[PDB]
C-alpha cells in the first residue's frame, strides 16, 4: 500500500551500505588497510600507495 | 665519509640496515643527490686501511 514510503529508506540504507562497502576496495593498489600500505611500502611508495 | 660497496643502496630515504641505524640516517623526504664510487686505490690497501 505504501510503497513510496519504504522506498527512499531502501534507497538511503542501500546508498549507506554501498558507501561503507566500497571501503574494502584496493582501487588496484597494494591493500586497502592503511597501516598494511604504511607497513609494506617504504614512506616514499608508501606516500603515492 | 666512506662505506662499504654493499651498502650504497642503503643510503637513501625509506632504508633499513645498520649503518642506517647505526651509523647514518637519510630523512624520507630527502631532496639531492649521492655519488658513490670505488675507492680501491685511495681507502684499500692489502695491509687494510
Amino acid at each position: 500500500a505504501l510503497g513510496k514510503l519504504q522506498d527512499v529508506v531502501n534507497h538511503n540504507a542501500q546508498a549507506l551500505n554501498t558507501l561503507v562497502k566500497q571501503l574494502s576496495s584496493k582501487f588496484g593498489a597494494i591493500s586497502s588497510v592503511l597501516n598494511d600500505i604504511f607497513s609494506r611500502l617504504d614512506p616514499p611508495e608508501a606516500e603515492v600507495q | 665519509f666512506v662505506i662499504r660497496g654493499d651498502e650504497v643502496r642503503q643510503i637513501a630515504p625509506g632504508q633499513t640496515g645498520n649503518i642506517a641505524d647505526y651509523n647514518y640516517k637519510l630523512p624520507d623526504d630527502f631532496t639531492g643527490c649521492v655519488i658513490a664510487w670505488n675507492s680501491n686505490k685511495l681507502d684499500s690497501k692489502v695491509s687494510g686501511n
